[PDB]
RNA sequence: UAAGGAACUCGGCAAAAUGACCCCGUAACUUCGGGAGAAGGGGUGCUCUUAGAGCCGCAGUGAA
RNA sequence: GGAGAGUUUGAUCCUGGCUCAGGAUGAACGCUGGCGGCGUGCCUAAUACAUGCAAGUCGAGCGAACGGUGUUAGCGGCGGACGGGUGAGUAACACGUGGAUAACCUACCUAUAAGACUGGGAUAACUUCGGGAAACCGGAGCUAAUACCGGAUAAUAUUUUGAACCGCAUGGUUCAAAAGUGAAAGACGGUCUUGCUGUCACUUAUAGAUGGAUCCGCGCUGCAUUAGCUAGUUGGUAAGGUAACGGCUUACCAAGGCAACGAUGCAUAGCCGACCUGAGAGGGUGAUCGGCCACACUGGAACUGAGACACGGUCCAGACUCCUACGGGAGGCAGCAGUAGGGAAUCUUCCGCAAUGGGCGAAAGCCUGACGGAGCAACGCCG
RNA sequence: GUACCUAAUCAGAAAGCCACGGCUAACUACGUGCCAGCAGCCGCGGUAAUACGUAGGUGGCAAGCGUUAUCCGGAAUUAUU
C-alpha cells in the first residue's frame, strides 16, 4: 500500500516528539521540539506515557495522528 | 430661515462640512435668509484635503431649508436639513459637485451651475 | 458587457439559472416532504420517497448537484425507509 | 564566544550608512510618503546661490542650496571656475562631497538642465559640460 | 487535451524545435509532460528528425494528439504506420 | 410653540436637558485608595411555548 | 585555488577605523559617436487614461430575412477559467524539498462495452401596435432545432441481507441478492430494399491520460526599547454542509489550546530555478527566461459552467470620469501600442498570421497585439 | 528583393574620452600668486606649482571614455572556515 509517518514521543496533556535541528552555520545539534495532539480514542494513555502515534487525515481543527501503541507507562 | 449663528451642511465637495453663519446680505436690519440667498458663513468644521478649510470665511448660497418655500402657485417644498454650497463671485460653485437635491428657484436666482450639477432639482 | 459573445453568455445565464431555479427547488420539496413522512410512517412514504429518490437523481444528471451530493442524499432518506 | 554562544546569539554585522543620503529618497505626492530608490542623480531648485569659506584651506567657494525632487534641502557644490546660476535655477545634482567644505555632500552636474558648462575649457571637458570647440 | 506538437527554440531567424507532449492549456514554451524529440527546419541537408520511438507510441497509445507538423514528423519516422498496424492487431 | 439655538446677558441667571433598574464599556493623572455613575453605548410593554415564537402603539422604567 | 597600498609619530612597534586599486548593473548623467550580429529597454505612480486593435467560431445543429448558389441579425453548441499583464496583498502549507489521501473532483482526448425507443410544449428571430433623447422597454400574435420537457428501457451508482479475504484505526477488494432509482440526437453521405450502412455528433458504465483539490515532515526577514495571545477559541457528541476530511457551520457539554524552541503585535517581503560577487565558507539580488501563488478601479456576493466566485461577464455598495432632451444612461490599459503625470531614466498609436502554438469547424478556413518579424535607443555583449 | 554573392569607383565619408606628485602606467613650459581653483586619500595653491588653468608631449582605453548611485570583494573589519 503505502506507509504513513510514524512517530514516538511523551504525553503532555491528557505528544511531545523532540527532535534535533542541526545548526545550519555552525554545525551543532541543537533539540527542538513539537507537540503533536493526537486521537487516543477511549482516553487510554497518560501524562508521561511514552507513545507511539501514526499519521491521519484531519480529525479535528488541529488533530492529524491516532495513537497507535503505549510504550512506556506513566 | 436662516440668521446669524445658523449652522448649516454644506452640500458640496468643496472641503467644508458645516458652516455657521455670520451675515445674511442683501440689505441693513435683514435678519433672516432662504433659499436662493446668499450669506457669509464661516467654516467650522472640514474634511482633510479640502480647497476650502476650517476657520475660513466664504460665502454660500443656501440651497435647501427646514422652513422651505411658497411658490406661486400656493404649493411648499419643504427639506429634512439646512444646507448650502460655498460660491465664488461669479455664483459659481467652489466645488465640483453637489450633494443631495436643491430647490428649483436656483435658476431663478441664477444659480444654474449648481442646478445643473444637482442630482436631483425640485 | 463589451464582447458579443459574453452580451451573448448573459441571456443564455439567465435561461439556464431560470429552469436550474425550479429543478432545484421542486427536487428540494420533495427530499424535505420525503423526510417528513418517514418521521411519521405515512402510508404512503414510500411514494414520497421513490419521488424524491427520482428527482435528485434527475438533478445529479442535470449537473445542478454532484453525483456525490445526490448519493449522500439518497441515502440519508433510504436509511430512514 | 564558544560554540554554544553564538547558537544562542549569532554574529551581527555593521550596518553600512550612505554617503549621499538625500539621492536614495524618492517623494509620492499623492500618498505623501517617502520611499527608497537609490537615485544616482537628482533634479532641484537652487535656492539660495553663493559662497561659503573653507575649514588650512582659504578661498571662497561658490556653492548653491537645493531643494531636491523629493522635497530634501541640501548644499551643493558648483565645480569649475564660472557659472550661470542664481535663485530659481533648476539643476541636477550628483554625489560626491567637498572635503573642507562642512555640510556639502552633492555636486551640480554642469552641462545638465539649466547649468551651463564651464567657459573656455578645453581638458577634462566633459567634467564639465562642455562641448568640443570647433 | 494532451498534444504532441513543437515548441520553439534557437534564436531570431534560426529556429530550433523540441517535440514534446503537452497539455494543450499550457504556453507554447512553458510547462510540458515530456519531451520525445527535436526537429530541425533549418538544417544543410536533412531536417534531422530525432524521434524517440518508443515514447511516441505510448503517448500515441494514451490518447495524445499532434499537431499538423508533428504528423508528418511521425510520419517520416514510420511512427505513423506502426501506431496504426498495432491498433488494428 | 414655526425656523434658528446663547445671537441674550456682567455672567447660560432662569428654564430646558440628564435621571430608575439590568448588561456592556470606561481616559489623562494618581498619595495606587482613587479619578468613576468617568465618558460612551445597548435592554425594558403584552401573549404564548420552555432562551424561542408571536401581538400592538408615535412612544413600553408609556404616569409620578 | 587566496597579492596589497596610503593614512595617527620627531621616529617606532602594535591596536584600530577610514580611503584606494577589482568585478557587476533594467542604470543615469557629461563629452564623443562608423557598422554588423545577438540580446535588453517605466526599477518611480497597483497613478489617471483619449483612440485603435488584444476572442471568437460553427449554415454539414435550427428557423427566418435580404440578396443571387451567397450573405445578415437571431436561436443553439463549443470556446471565452487558456493564452497575455502585474507584484498590490501575503511571514502563510504562499513557496522549495520530501511524502500521504482507505477523506477527493476532472470538459475536451483515447480504449472497451451496452445503447440511442416513444411523445409533448415553448420561444428568440419575425410581423404588428406603441413608449423613450438615448440606453432600451412593453402589447399582440408566429415558429424551428443536436434548444427544452414528460414517459419507456439500461446499474457497476443507493438501501438492506449477509459472506469470504485483506489493511494502517476509521476501514478496504471481491462474492452476492433482493428493493427502489437514473439516459440519449441528429447532420451530412453510400447503397438503395426505405432497409442496411460510413464519418462526425449523442447517452451510460469502466479504465487510462491530463488537469485540479486537501493534508503532513523539514526549510522561510527584522524588532523583546513587542510577553502575554485565543473564547469557535481547544476537545467531544449530534446535525448540517462540502468533490472531499475537518469548528467548515450551528446546538449542547467540558476548559482547554498557543508561547522565552519567541507566541502575539508592529514593520518589511510575492516564493523558487536562477543571477552578481567571493578561493571557499559566505554575502547580495529576484528585471529578463521557466515553475508556483496572488491580484484585475476599491469592497461584498453569487450565477453559468467540467472548471470562475471570472482582466476585456453579471449583481450590489463606493470613489472617479463621460453622455443626457434631466426621466434617465455609460465606463475601468497591472493586454499591445499610445497619452498625460511622476521621475535622473526606459521605445512604434508599425507589418503578418508565412512559421510555432491556441479556440471553433468535417473541411476549406476564420480568429489569434500569443507569436513571428520590422521600427527606435552605444543600454550590454561579441565581431 | 532582407541575408548572402558578383562587378565597377574612391583613401576617399568613418576618433574620441580620461589621465600623467604618491598609491598608479605616463612631464615639461607658460599663466595664476592660500586668488582663481583642485581633491578618493595623503593633501595641492600665500611669485620658479610635474597636484590649479591652458599648451606641447606622454600614458590608459577606444566607438567608446569618464562621473555619480548601488551590491560583493579587498575587510581575518562579526573571525564555523
Ligand atoms: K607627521
Ligand atoms: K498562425
Ligand atoms: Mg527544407
Ligand atoms: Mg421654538
Ligand atoms: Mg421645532
Ligand atoms: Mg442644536
Ligand atoms: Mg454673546
Ligand atoms: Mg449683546
Ligand atoms: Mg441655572
Ligand atoms: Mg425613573
Ligand atoms: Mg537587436
Ligand atoms: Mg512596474
Ligand atoms: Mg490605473
Ligand atoms: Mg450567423
Ligand atoms: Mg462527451
Ligand atoms: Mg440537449
Ligand atoms: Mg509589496
Ligand atoms: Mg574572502
Ligand atoms: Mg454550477
Ligand atoms: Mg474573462
Ligand atoms: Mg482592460
Ligand atoms: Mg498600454
Ligand atoms: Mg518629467
Ligand atoms: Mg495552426
Ligand atoms: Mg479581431
Ligand atoms: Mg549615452
Ligand atoms: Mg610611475
Ligand atoms: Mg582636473
Ligand atoms: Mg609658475
Ligand atoms: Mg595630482
Ligand atoms: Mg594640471
Ligand atoms: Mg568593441
Ligand atoms: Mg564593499
Ligand atoms: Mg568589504
Amino acid at each position: 500500500r503505502n506507509d504513513r509517518k510514524v512517530y514516538v514521543g511523551k504525553v503532555v496533556s491528557d505528544v511531545l516528539v523532540e527532535t534535533y535541528k542541526t545548526h545550519k552555520l555552525y554545525g551543532k545539534r541543537v533539540k527542538y521540539s513539537k507537540k503533536y495532539k493526537t486521537h487516543d480514542e477511549n482516553n487510554s494513555a497518560k501524562l508521561g506515557d511514552i507513545v507511539k502515534i501514526q499519521e491521519t487525515r484531519p480529525l479535528s481543527a488541529t488533530k492529524r495522528f491516532r495513537l497507535v501503541e503505549i510504550v512506556e507507562e506513566s | 430661515m436662516i440668521q446669524q449663528e445658523t449652522r448649516l451642511k454644506v452640500a458640496d465637495n468643496s472641503g467644508a462640512r458645516e458652516v455657521l453663519t455670520i451675515k445674511v446680505l442683501g440689505g441693513s436690519g435683514r435678519k433672516t435668509a432662504n433659499i436662493g440667498d446668499v450669506i457669509v458663513c464661516t467654516v467650522k468644521n472640514a474634511t482633510p484635503g479640502g480647497v476650502v478649510k476650517k476657520g475660513d470665511v466664504v460665502k454660500a448660497v443656501i440651497v435647501r431649508t427646514k422652513s422651505g418655500v411658497r411658490r406661486n402657485d400656493g404649493s411648499y417644498i419643504k427639506f429634512d436639513e439646512n444646507a448650502c454650497v460655498i460660491i465664488r463671485d461669479d455664483k459659481g460653485p467652489r466645488g465640483t459637485r453637489i450633494f443631495g437635491p436643491v430647490a428649483r428657484e436656483l435658476r431663478e436666482g441664477n444659480f444654474m451651475k449648481i442646478v445643473s450639477l444637482a442630482p436631483e432639482v425640485l | 458587457a463589451n464582447i458579443k459573445s459574453a452580451i451573448k453568455r448573459v441571456k443564455t445565464t439567465e435561461k439556464a439559472e431560470a429552469r436550474n431555479i425550479s429543478q432545484k427547488s421542486a427536487m428540494r420539496t420533495a427530499v424535505k416532504n420525503a423526510k417528513t413522512a418517514v418521521s411519521n410512517n405515512a402510508d404512503n412514504k414510500n411514494e414520497l420517497v421513490s419521488l424524491a429518490v427520482k428527482l435528485v437523481d434527475k438533478a445529479a444528471q442535470s449537473n445542478l448537484i454532484h453525483s456525490n451530493k445526490a448519493d449522500r442524499i439518497k441515502s440519508q432518506l433510504m436509511t430512514a425507509n | 564566544p564558544t560554540i554554544n554562544q553564538l547558537v544562542r546569539k549569532p554574529r551581527q554585522s555593521k550596518i553600512k550608512k550612505s554617503d549621499s543620503p538625500a539621492l536614495n529618497k524618492g517623494f509620492n505626492s499623492k500618498k505623501k510618503k517617502f520611499t527608497d530608490l537609490n537615485s544616482p542623480q537628482k533634479r532641484g531648485v537652487c535656492t539660495r546661490v553663493g559662497t561659503m569659506t573653507p575649514k588650512p584651506n582659504s578661498a571662497l567657494r561658490k556653492y548653491a542650496r537645493v531643494r531636491l525632487s523629493n522635497n530634501i534641502e541640501i548644499n551643493a557644490y558648483i565645480p569649475g571656475i564660472g557659472h550661470n546660476l542664481q535663485e530659481h535655477s533648476v539643476v541636477l545634482v550628483r554625489g560626491g562631497r567637498v572635503k573642507d567644505l562642512p555640510g556639502v555632500r552633492y555636486h551640480i552636474v554642469r552641462g545638465a538642465l539649466d547649468t551651463s558648462g564651464v567657459d573656455g575649457r578645453r581638458q577634462g571637458r566633459s567634467l564639465y559640460g562642455t562641448k568640443k570647440p570647433k | 487535451a494532451v498534444k504532441i506538437r513543437l515548441t520553439r527554440l534557437g534564436s531570431k531567424r534560426n529556429p530550433f524545435y523540441r517535440i514534446v507532449v503537452a497539455d494543450a492549456r499550457s504556453p507554447r514554451d512553458g510547462r510540458i509532460i515530456e519531451q520525445i524529440g527535436t526537429y530541425n527546419p533549418t538544417s544543410a541537408n536533412a531536417p534531422e528528425i530525432k524521434v524517440d520511438e518508443a515514447l511516441a507510441l505510448k503517448w500515441l497509445n494514451d490518447g495524445a494528439k499532434p499537431t499538423d507538423t508533428v504528423h508528418n514528423i511521425l510520419s517520416k519516422e514510420g511512427i505513423m504506420k506502426k501506431f496504426d498496424e498495432q491498433k488494428k492487431a
